[PDB]
C-alpha cells in the first residue's frame, strides 16, 4: 500500500512479538481501512 | 481496552508435523479481553498448559471505561 | 473412551450431556462384563497367540527373517514377535474402552514413519498381526472371538 | 483428559502390563456404578438453570456483591458470573460421569485461580457459589448418586483455595 | 576471658564456668575430627539450665563449676 | 540401653516433663510382655552352647575352603574365636529379649561391627548364616510370642550385618 | 457320577488319525528358530548384542546435577574447623567461612568487624560456637536479616544461616515464632544454637556448613526444594539493598500443602421488609 | 503426624463433636486386628534389607540402562543414593503401616519427592518401577512368615499394598 | 499428635531406622489398653451433658459471687461460654482416651492456656474446680483401668491449670 | 574432582585470595610430574584387555569356588559383570593418572563402594585380589616413576577395599 492503510504501532506489536501473526491478522481484519473497503457496498451475501 | 497478557504451552498431540512450529508452541501474547476467555479454552482443548496470565492494560477495577 | 470422545463433544459447545449422549454411555456401560471377559480371555492366551502369529507370518513372507531381512537373527526376532505383543496388549486397551483413543496415540499416530525409518515393511507386518487374530480367535468361544476380532482388525486398519 | 476406563488402561501401559485382576476389579468398580451417573446427569442437564439460581440465591445476589464496588455488579459482569457458574456445572457433569477429576484440571482449573487474581475475582465467594449448587445438586440426584456428584463439585473448591 | 558482653538485666550479668568430659554416647563410631574430652564452657547465669541440661543429656560429666563473673 | 522404658523416659525428658498416660500405657505394653520374653530367654539359655558348635561347622560346610590350611577356618585359635564370637551373639540376644529392646545389639555388636569385620578379613555371610542356622533350629526349641521374640532378635542381627 | 455343570465343552470335529496338529504341540522344540526365542527375554532386548560398553543413551557424567543447578561447591560443602593451636591463617580461613556462611555471602566492610571477638578467639577463650551465638546476636546480623524482615523470611534466614538446612514443616516456624513473642530475639537465636541439631552436627569447633542439599536424618523431602529456592546462587546473597529488600521465600503456602474444604459462606445478601395479605 | 485414631480425631473435632459410634466401633476393629498388623510391619522390617536387595537385583535386571555410563544408577555414589531411597520409602511405607494412615508418608517422604527427581534427572518411571517390586516382595514376606498363627491378613496386605501405590503413584 | 503410635515412629524416624522389637512392644502396651481407656470414653461420653451442667453449677457453687450482676458467671452467654468450654474440655479428654495418648489435650487445649486465660481473665481456679467435681462423679460411672485412665487425663488437666 | 590444580583453587577461593606463589608451586609439581603420570596411563591403556582378562581369571583361580555352580562367579552375567567391575577400575586408575589426582577414583568408585558392594554381596577380597594381580603384571610393563605412579594409584584402590 502506497503508505497507506498500514499499521502505525501494529507492525512494532507483531515484531516485537507482543503480538502474535495470528492476532495481527485478527486486528487487520477489523478495523476501518477495511470495512470500508470490503464491506462498505455489497449486499448481506458476497461480502460474507 | 483491556488486554491480557498470556503465555502457554500447547503441544501437538495428534500428528507430527513436519517443518518449524517452535513458535507455533511456546509463545507470549497479549489478546484482547474480548476473546480470551475463548482463546482459553481453545488452548485448554488442546491439552495445553496456561502458564502465565496478567491484566497488562485495565485496571483491574471496572465498571466505566471497561467495556469499550 | 465412549465418555472421553462424546463428554469434549458437551464441554466444547459449553453444555450439559443429550438425551442421546446419556443413552449411548447406558448402552455401552451395560456391555461392559462381555468386553471384560473378551480383553480376559486374549491376555490369558497372549503368548500363544503372537507365537502362532508369528508362524503364520513367516510362512506368508519369510525373507524378514534371511540373510538380507530386518528380522534376521535370533535377537532380531525377539524384537519383532515384542512388537506383535504391544499390539496385541493395545488391542486388549481399545476393547474395554470401546474405541481407539488409547491405542492411536500409543501405537499408530508416529508409527508408519516409525516402521518406515527401520525399513520394516508396513504390510509385512499387518499379516502379523492378522495371523494374531487367529490364533487368538480361536482360543475364545464364537461369541467372545468376534468381540474380540473387531479390535484386531482395526489394528489390522490403522497400519494401513 | 481420562475417564475410569481410559486411566486404568494408560495407568497399565505405563508399566507395559496386561489388564490383571486388580486392573479388572478397578474397572468393575466404575461399570457397577454406570447407570447411576448417566441418571444423575439428565437430572442435573434439565436443571441447570434452575441449580444456578438457586446457587445464587442462596449464596451471591442480595449482597455487596451485586451492589456498586461489587464484582458482580454490572449486567456485564452478573451475566460472566454465572456464565461461569455454568460451566462449572457442567464440566462437573463430566467429571462425575467419566469418573475422573483430569477434565477439571486440564480445562477449568489450569490458570484459574490466577487469572482471578488478575481480574479481581472474589475466589472464597466462587467457591460458596460452587458449594451452594453442590447442596442443590444432592438434593435432586438422590441416594443413589449424591456422594459421587458431590466430590466433584469440592475438587472444584478446592482447586481454587 | 568469657563470651563478654551480656543481656542488660542483672540476671544476664553473671557468667560461671563449666569444665565437661564428654564420653562417647553408643550406637556409633565418630570419624570425623574429634576434639578431646575435657574443655570448659562459660555460660550466663540466664542460659544455664539447658546448656547443663543438654551437657548431662549427651552422657557428659560436668567436673567443675566456677563463678567467675560473681 | 534401649528399652520401652528408657524410651519413654527419654521422650519425657526431652520435653521436660513429668511422665503422663501416653508413656504409662507403653510401659505396661514391656511388662504385659515380660512373661513371654523370658520363657524365651529361659529356653534360649539352657540350650545353649550345641548351637555355636553347630554354625561354626556350618560356616566350614558352607564355606569348604574354610577349613583348608592357610584359611580363616583352620586351626584351634581360629575354630575358637568363632565359637566365641557366636557365643557373643546369642548372649546379646538373650540380653536384649530380657532387656525389652535392641540396646544390648546396638551397643555391643552392631555399634562399630563393620570396621572391625573389615579390618580383620571377617566376611558378614558366616555370621549372618551362623544366625540363619540359629534360627532354624529354634524353630522347635519355642513357639507362639516366645519364638517371635527370638526370631525378631536374630533377624535384627542379620540385618546389621546386610 | 456328578454335577450337571461340566456343560463347557468344546464342539468341533475332533481330529483324524494323522493329522498335522497331533504332533503340533511337539512340534514346537528344542532349536534355534522362532520357537526358540524366550517370551519373557523381549521386553529386555539390546541392540546387535552392543557388549557391556556401549553408553547409556542420554550420559550424565557425576556431578553434573550439582553442576546443572549451580551446587558443585556447596554439595557437599567442606568442613571448616578451629583445630587447637591453629596459626595466624587457619584463623583467618575459619574466620572468612564464618563470615560467608552466617551473614549469608552478604560482605563486610573494613568498618564493620567485630575486631575485638578475635583477639579473643585467637586468645582461645571462646569457641566456635560461642562466636557464631555473639555474631548472630550482634548488629550486623540483626540490621541485615531481622530489622527489615517480616518473621517468616528472619526464621528461615536462622534456619539457612545457623543450621544450613530449609524449614521442614510449618511447625517449626510456629515453635519458634512463639518463642520470638514470649521471649524475645536474644533467646530465639539461642534456641537455633542450643538446639540438637547443632551440637550432633556442628559441636563446638565446626564452622556451620550447607547441609540442605544432601540427605539429613529425620528430614522431609520438601526440605530439599525448598533449599532450592533459598539457595540463590554461588554469587548471590541475602541482602537488602536491592529493589525488594527481603520479602519473603518459602511462603506458609509451601509449608502447609493442600487443602480440602472451606470458604467462608458468609450473607451479603439481604432480608428485609413487611406488608401482608392477598397471597 | 496422624495415625488413623488421630484421624478420626480430627473429624471429629471438625464437627464439634464426641466420637461417633460408627468411628468408634471402626477403632475397635482396628485394636481388634493390630496382632496381625503387628506381625505385618515386623515382616517387613525383618526382612528390609532383603526385600531392598532383591527389588534392587530385579529393577536392574530389567533397566540395564541405569547400570552404564550415562544411566543414574552409575557409578557407585549414584547406585548408593539409588539405594538409600529404595530403604527411605521401605521405611515410611513400614511407619506407615503401623499407623494405619498413609500421612506420615505423604508428608515425610512423598511430598515434593517427583520434583525432586525431575530436578535431579532422575527416572522418576524407573524409581516408580522399584517401588512396585519392593512390593512385590514385602508383601511375599507378609503373607509367607516363621510360625505366625495362621490366619486372614488379606485386609493388611491390601492397605500395605495401597502405601507402596500411593508412593509410586506419586513419583512416576 | 502425640501418641504411643506415633511417638515411636518419630523416634524412628529421627534415627532413620526401621521400627524394631522395643517400638513394636511399645504400641502393643497402646493396643492392649485401648479396651480400658474406650470404657472410660464411651462413658463420658454419654454423660457428657450431666458432666458438664454438674461442673458448670459447681463452679457457681464454689465462686458463689460469679452469679451476682457485674461478674462473669452472671447472664446468658457467660454461663453460656462456660458450659461449652468445660464441654471442649471433656470432649478432648475422651478424644484422648480413644487415641492412646495426650496429643488432643496438648495441641487443642494445653498449647497456648495461659495466654488466652490472661487476655479474657478467665481464673484457673473455676476449671480445676470444674475438673475436680467431675472426677468426683466419674468415681461411680467407672472402675478399675477404665476409672484409672479417666483420671489420668482429667489430673492432666489440672496440672495444666496450675 | 581431586586434582593438584582444582586443590589450591579451592584453598584460594575459600580465602577469597588470588593464587600465590605457594599455589602456583603446587601446579608445577602436577605439570613436571605429567610425563611419567601419562606413560603409565598409556600402558595401562593399551594392556587394559589382558590387564582386565589377567585379573578376572586370578580372582576364580585364588577362590575356586566361585565358579562352582550356585556361586557368584558361575554363568556368562557374574562372569561378564566381573570383567566389566575390574575394566572400572583401571579405567578410573588411568583418569587418576591423567587429572593429577585420585578425583576420579574418589567421585567414581570410592564414594559409595562399600554400601553397594554389601547391598550386593560382593566381597572386596576379590578385588583386593584382581588389583593385587594387576600390580604384579605391571611390574614389567612400567618401570621408574610412572610404576611408582602406577602403584600409587592400584595401592590407593586397595586401601579403600580395607
Ligand atoms: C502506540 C504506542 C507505541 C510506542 C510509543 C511504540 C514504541 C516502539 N519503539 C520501538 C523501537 C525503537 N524506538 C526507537 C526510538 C528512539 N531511538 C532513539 O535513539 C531515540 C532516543 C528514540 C526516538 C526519540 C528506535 C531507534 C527503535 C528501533 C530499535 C530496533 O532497531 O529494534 C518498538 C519496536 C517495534 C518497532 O521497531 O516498531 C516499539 C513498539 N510502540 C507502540 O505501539
Ligand atoms: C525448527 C526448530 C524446532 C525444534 C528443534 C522443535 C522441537 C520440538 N520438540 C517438540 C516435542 C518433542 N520432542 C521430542 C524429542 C525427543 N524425545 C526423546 O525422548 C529424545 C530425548 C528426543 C529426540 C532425540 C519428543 C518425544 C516430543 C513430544 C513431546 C510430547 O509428547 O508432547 C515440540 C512440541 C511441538 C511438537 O510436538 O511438535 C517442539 C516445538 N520445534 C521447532 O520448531
Ligand atoms: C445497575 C445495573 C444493575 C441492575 C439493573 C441490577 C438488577 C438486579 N435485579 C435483581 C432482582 C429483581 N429485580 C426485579 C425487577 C422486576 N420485577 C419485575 O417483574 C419487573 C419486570 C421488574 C421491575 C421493573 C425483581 C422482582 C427481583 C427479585 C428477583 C428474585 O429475587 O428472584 C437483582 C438480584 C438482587 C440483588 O442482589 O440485588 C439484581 C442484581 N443489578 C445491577 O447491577
Ligand atoms: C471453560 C472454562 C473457563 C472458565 C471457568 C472461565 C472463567 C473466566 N471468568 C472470567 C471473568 C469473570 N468471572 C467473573 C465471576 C464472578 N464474579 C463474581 O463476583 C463471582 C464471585 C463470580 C461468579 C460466581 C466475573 C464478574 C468476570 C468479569 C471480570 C471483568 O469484568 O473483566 C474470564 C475473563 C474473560 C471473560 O470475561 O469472559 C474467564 C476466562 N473461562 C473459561 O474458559
Ligand atoms: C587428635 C586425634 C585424636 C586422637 C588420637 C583421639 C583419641 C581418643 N580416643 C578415644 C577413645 C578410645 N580409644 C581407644 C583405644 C584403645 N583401646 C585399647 O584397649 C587399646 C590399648 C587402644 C587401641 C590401640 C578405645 C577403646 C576408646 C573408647 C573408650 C571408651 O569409650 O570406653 C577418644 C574419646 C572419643 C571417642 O571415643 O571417639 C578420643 C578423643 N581422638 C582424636 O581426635
Ligand atoms: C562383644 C561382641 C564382640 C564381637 C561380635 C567380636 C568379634 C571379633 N572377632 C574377632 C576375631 C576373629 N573372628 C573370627 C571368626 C571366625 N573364624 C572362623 O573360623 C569362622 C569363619 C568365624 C566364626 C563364624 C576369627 C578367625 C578371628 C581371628 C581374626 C584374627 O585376629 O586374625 C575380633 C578381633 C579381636 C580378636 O582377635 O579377638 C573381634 C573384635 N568381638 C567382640 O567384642
Ligand atoms: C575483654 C576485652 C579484651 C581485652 C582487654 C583483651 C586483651 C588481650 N590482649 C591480647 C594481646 C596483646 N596485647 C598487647 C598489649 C600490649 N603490649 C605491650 O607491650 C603494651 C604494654 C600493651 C599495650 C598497652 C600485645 C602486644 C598483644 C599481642 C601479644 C602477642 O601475640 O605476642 C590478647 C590475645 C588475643 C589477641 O592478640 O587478639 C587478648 C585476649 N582481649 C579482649 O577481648
Ligand atoms: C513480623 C511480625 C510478625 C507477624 C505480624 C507474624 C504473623 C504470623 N501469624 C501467624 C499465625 C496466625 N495468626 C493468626 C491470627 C488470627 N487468626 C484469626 O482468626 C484472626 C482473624 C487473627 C487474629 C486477629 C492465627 C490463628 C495463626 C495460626 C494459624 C495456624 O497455625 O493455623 C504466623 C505463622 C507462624 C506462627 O503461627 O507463629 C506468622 C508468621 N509473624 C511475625 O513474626
Ligand atoms: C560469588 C562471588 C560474588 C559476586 C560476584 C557478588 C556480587 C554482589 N554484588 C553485590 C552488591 C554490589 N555490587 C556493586 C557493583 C557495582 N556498582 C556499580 O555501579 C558498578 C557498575 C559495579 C562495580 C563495577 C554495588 C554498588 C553493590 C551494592 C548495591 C547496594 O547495596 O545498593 C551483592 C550484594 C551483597 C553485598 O552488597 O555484599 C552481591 C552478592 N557477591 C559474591 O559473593
Ligand atoms: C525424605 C526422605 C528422602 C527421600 C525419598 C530423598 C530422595 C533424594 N534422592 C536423592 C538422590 C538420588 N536418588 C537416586 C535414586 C535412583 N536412581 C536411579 O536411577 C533409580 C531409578 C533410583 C533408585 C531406585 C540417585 C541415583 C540419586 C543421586 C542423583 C545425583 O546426584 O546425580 C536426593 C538428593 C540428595 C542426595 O543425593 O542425597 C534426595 C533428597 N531424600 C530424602 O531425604
Ligand atoms: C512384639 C510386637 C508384637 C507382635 C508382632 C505380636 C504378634 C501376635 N500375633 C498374634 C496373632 C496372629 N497373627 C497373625 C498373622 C498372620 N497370619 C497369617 O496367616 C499371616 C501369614 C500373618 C499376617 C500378618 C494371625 C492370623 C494371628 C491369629 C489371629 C489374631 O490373634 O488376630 C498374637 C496373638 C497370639 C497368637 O495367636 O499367637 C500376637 C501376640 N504381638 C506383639 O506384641
Ligand atoms: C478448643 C479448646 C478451647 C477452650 C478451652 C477455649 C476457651 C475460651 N473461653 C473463652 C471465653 C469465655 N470463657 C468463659 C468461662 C466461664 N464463664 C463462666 O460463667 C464460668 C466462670 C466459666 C466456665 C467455668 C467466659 C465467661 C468467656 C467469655 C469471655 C469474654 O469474651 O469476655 C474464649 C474466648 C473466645 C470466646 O469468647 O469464645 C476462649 C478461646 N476456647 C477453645 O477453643
Ligand atoms: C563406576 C564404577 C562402578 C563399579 C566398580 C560398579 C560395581 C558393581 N558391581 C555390580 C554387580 C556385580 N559385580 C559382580 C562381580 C564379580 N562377579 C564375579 O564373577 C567376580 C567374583 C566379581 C569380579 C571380581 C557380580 C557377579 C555382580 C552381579 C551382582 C548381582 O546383581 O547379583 C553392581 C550392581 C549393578 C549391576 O548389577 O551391574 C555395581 C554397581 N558399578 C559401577 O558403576
Amino acid at each position: 500500500p502506497p503508505s497507506y492503510l498500514r499499521l502505525s504501532e501494529a507492525e512494532s506489536k507483531l515484531k516485537n512479538n507482543e503480538i502474535s501473526v495470528r492476532e495481527f491478522v485478527r486486528r487487520l481484519g477489523r478495523s476501518e481501512n477495511y470495512r470500508k473497503r470490503f464491506f462498505e457496498p455489497y449486499s448481506s451475501p458476497k461480502v460474507v | 481496552s483491556r488486554y491480557f497478557k498470556v503465555t502457554a504451552c500447547i503441544p501437538s498431540l495428534k500428528r507430527v508435523r513436519t517443518g518449524r512450529e517452535l513458535q507455533n508452541t511456546f509463545f507470549t501474547k497479549l489478546v484482547p479481553y474480548e476473546n480470551w476467555f475463548t482463546e482459553q479454552q481453545r488452548i485448554q482443548k488442546a491439552g495445553g498448559k496456561v502458564l502465565s496470565v496478567k491484566l497488562f492494560t485495565g485496571v483491574q477495577g471496572a465498571n466505566t471505561g471497561v467495556g469499550a | 473412551s465412549v465418555l472421553t470422545k462424546a463428554i469434549v463433544n458437551a464441554d466444547a459447545e459449553a453444555r450439559y450431556l443429550s438425551p442421546g449422549e446419556l443413552d449411548r454411555i447406558k448402552s455401552f456401560v451395560a456391555s461392559g462384563e462381555r468386553r471384560l471377559r473378551i480383553a480376559q480371555t486374549l491376555t490369558e492366551a497372549r503368548e500363544r497367540i503372537v507365537k502362532q502369529a508369528g508362524d503364520q507370518l513367516f510362512q506368508i513372507r519369510p525373507d524378514v527373517v534371511s540373510p538380507g531381512g530386518n528380522a534376521y537373527g535370533e535377537k532380531m526376532t525377539a524384537l519383532c514377535l515384542r512388537d506383535l505383543d504391544y499390539y496385541l496388549r493395545l488391542v486388549t486397551y481399545g476393547i474395554v474402552a470401546g474405541d481407539v483413543t488409547p491405542i492411536e496415540e500409543i501405537g499408530i499416530i508416529g508409527v508408519k514413519e516409525m516402521y518406515n525409518s527401520l525399513q520394516t515393511p508396513i504390510p509385512a507386518v499387518a499379516e502379523g498381526v492378522r495371523a494374531m487374530k487367529n490364533v487368538a480367535t480361536s482360543l475364545l468361544s464364537g461369541d467372545d472371538a468376534a468381540e474380540a476380532g473387531f479390535y484386531f482388525d482395526y489394528l489390522v486398519g490403522a497400519m494401513q | 483428559m481420562q475417564d475410569a476406563i481410559t486411566a486404568v488402561i494408560n495407568n497399565y501401559d505405563v508399566q507395559g502390563k496386561y489388564l490383571d485382576g486388580a486392573a479388572l476389579d478397578k474397572l468393575k468398580a466404575y461399570f457397577t456404578t454406570g447407570a447411576v451417573r448417566v441418571r444423575a446427569a439428565a437430572v442435573i442437564s434439565s436443571n441447570a438453570t434452575t441449580i444456578i439460581k438457586e446457587a445464587a440465591a442462596k449464596a451471591l445476589i442480595y449482597s455487596d456483591l451485586t451492589r456498586p464496588g461489587g464484582n458482580m455488579y454490572t449486567t456485564r459482569r452478573y451475566a460472566a458470573c454465572i456464565r461461569d457458574m455454568d460451566y462449572f456445572l457442567r464440566y462437573a457433569t463430566y467429571a462425575m460421569l467419566a469418573g475422573d477429576p483430569s477434565i477439571l484440571d486440564e480445562r477449568v482449573l489450569n490458570g484459574l485461580k490466577e487469572t482471578y487474581n488478575s481480574l479481581g475475582v472474589p475466589i472464597a465467594a466462587t467457591v460458596g457459589g460452587i458449594q451452594a449448587m453442590k447442596e442443590v445438586v444432592g438434593g435432586l440426584v438422590g441416594p443413589d448418586a449424591a456422594k459421587e456428584a458431590s466430590i466433584y463439585f469440592d475438587y472444584l473448591s478446592s482447586g481454587l483455595s | 576471658m568469657y563470651n563478654n558482653v551480656t543481656a542488660n538485666t542483672e540476671w544476664g550479668r553473671k557468667v560461671f564456668k563449666i569444665t565437661v568430659a564428654q564420653f562417647p554416647d553408643a550406637d556409633g563410631l565418630d570419624t570425623d575430627n574429634l576434639s578431646q574430652s575435657n574443655y570448659f564452657v562459660t555460660v550466663p547465669l540466664a542460659r544455664l539450665l539447658p546448656e547443663m541440661q543438654l551437657i548431662k543429656n549427651k552422657g557428659g560429666k560436668v567436673l567443675s563449676v566456677e563463678p567467675v563473673v560473681s | 540401653m534401649k528399652t520401652v522404658i528408657t524410651e519413654v523416659i527419654a521422650s519425657a525428658d526431652s520435653q521436660g516433663r513429668f511422665l503422663n498416660n501416653t508413656e504409662l500405657q507403653a510401659a505396661n505394653g514391656r511388662f504385659q510382655r515380660a512373661t513371654a520374653s523370658m520363657e524365651a530367654a529361659r529356653a534360649l539359655t539352657s540350650n545353649a552352647d550345641s548351637l555355636v558348635k553347630g554354625a561354626v561347622q556350618e560356616v566350614y560346610n558352607k564355606f569348604p575352603y574354610l577349613t583348608q590350611p592357610g584359611q580363616m577356618g583352620y586351626g584351634d585359635t581360629n575354630q575358637a574365636k568363632c565359637a566365641r564370637d557366636i557365643s557373643h551373639y546369642l548372649r546379646f540376644i538373650t540380653y536384649s529379649l530380657v532387656a525389652g529392646g535392641t540396646g544390648p545389639l546396638d551397643d555391643y555388636i552392631v555399634a562399630g561391627l563393620r570396621e572391625v569385620n573389615r579390618t580383620f578379613n571377617l566376611s558378614p555371610s558366616w555370621y549372618i548364616e551362623a544366625l540363619k542356622h540359629i534360627k532354624g533350629k529354634v524353630g522347635s526349641q519355642l513357639s507362639g510370642q516366645p519364638l517371635t521374640e527370638a526370631n525378631a532378635y536374630i533377624d535384627y542381627c542379620i540385618n546389621a550385618l546386610s | 457320577r456328578k454335577v450337571i455343570d461340566s456343560i463347557k465343552i468344546e464342539d468341533p470335529v475332533k481330529p483324524g488319525d494323522f493329522a498335522n496338529f497331533l504332533d503340533m504341540a511337539r512340534g514346537i522344540e528344542s532349536r534355534t528358530g522362532v520357537w526358540s526365542i524366550s517370551y519373557e527375554s523381549l521386553r529386555t532386548l539390546g541392540p546387535p548384542e552392543g557388549g557391556m560398553l556401549r553408553p547409556a543413551v542420554g550420559g550424565t557424567a557425576e556431578a553434573a546435577a550439582q553442576k546443572q543447578l549451580g551446587i558443585t561447591a556447596v554439595a557437599p560443602a567442606s568442613v571448616v574447623e578451629l583445630r587447637p593451636n591453629a596459626s595466624e591463617e587457619d584463623l583467618q580461613g575459619v574466620l572468612r567461612a564464618v563470615y560467608r556462611q552466617v551473614l549469608g555471602n552478604t560482605y563486610v566492610m573494613e568498618s564493620e568487624r567485630p575486631t575485638q571477638a578475635e583477639s579473643l578467639l585467637r586468645n582461645g577463650s571462646i569457641s566456635v560456637r560461642e562466636f557464631v551465638r555473639r555474631i548472630a546476636k550482634s548488629d550486623l546480623y540483626k540490621e541485615r536479616f531481622f530489622n527489615k524482615a517480616s518473621n517468616n523470611r528472619f526464621i528461615e534466614l536462622n534456619f539457612k544461616h545457623l543450621l544450613g538446612r530449609a524449614p521442614y514443616n510449618h511447625g517449626e516456624i510456629q515453635e519458634h515464632f512463639g518463642l520470638y513473642h514470649k521471649a524475645g530475639y536474644d533467646v530465639e537465636i539461642d534456641s537455633y544454637i542450643d538446639s540438637d541439631e547443632y551440637i550432633e552436627t556442628f559441636g563446638e569447633n565446626i564452622v556451620p556448613y550447607f547441609r540442605g542439599f544432601k540427605y539429613q536424618t529425620n528430614q522431609s523431602a520438601g526440605g530439599f526444594p525448598r533449599m532450592v529456592k533459598l539457595w540463590g546462587g554461588d554469587a548471590g546473597s541475602d541482602t537488602d539493598r536491592g529493589k525488594n529488600g527481603q520479602r519473603t521465600l518459602v511462603t506458609t503456602k509451601d509449608l502447609i500443602g493442600p487443602t480440602k474444604i472451606f470458604v467462608p459462606f458468609v450473607a451479603p445478601g439481604r432480608d428485609a421488609d413487611m406488608v401482608s395479605g392477598d397471597y | 503426624m496422624q495415625d488413623a485414631f488421630t484421624k478420626a480425631i480430627v473429624a471429629a473435632d471438625l464437627r464439634g463433636s464426641f466420637l461417633s459410634e460408627q468411628e468408634l466401633n471402626q477403632l475397635t476393629n482396628l485394636v481388634k486386628e493390630s496382632n496381625k498388623r503387628l506381625d505385618a510391619v515386623n515382616a517387613i522390617t525383618g526382612n528390609a534389607a532383603e526385600i531392598i536387595s532383591d527389588a534392587a537385583h530385579k529393577l536392574f535386571a530389567e533397566q540395564t540402562d541405569l547400570i552404564r555410563p550415562g544411566g543414574n544408577a552409575y557409578p557407585n555414589r549414584r547406585m548408593a543414593a539409588c539405594l538409600r531411597d529404595m530403604e527411605i520409602i521401605l521405611r515410611y511405607v513400614s511407619y506407615a503401616l503401623l499407623a494405619g494412615d498413609a500421612s506420615v508418608l505423604e508428608d515425610r517422604c512423598l511430598n515434593g519427592l517427583k520434583e525432586t527427581y525431575v530436578a535431579l534427572g532422575t527416572p522418576t518411571r524407573s524409581v516408580a518401577r522399584a517401588v512396585q517390586l519392593m512390593k512385590e516382595t514385602a508383601i511375599g514376606y507378609v503373607n509367607s512368615p516363621s510360625g505366625v498363627t495362621r490366619g486372614d491378613c488379606s485386609a493388611l496386605v491390601n492397605e500395605a499394598a495401597t502405601y507402596f501405590d500411593k508412593a509410586a503413584a506419586s513419583i512416576a
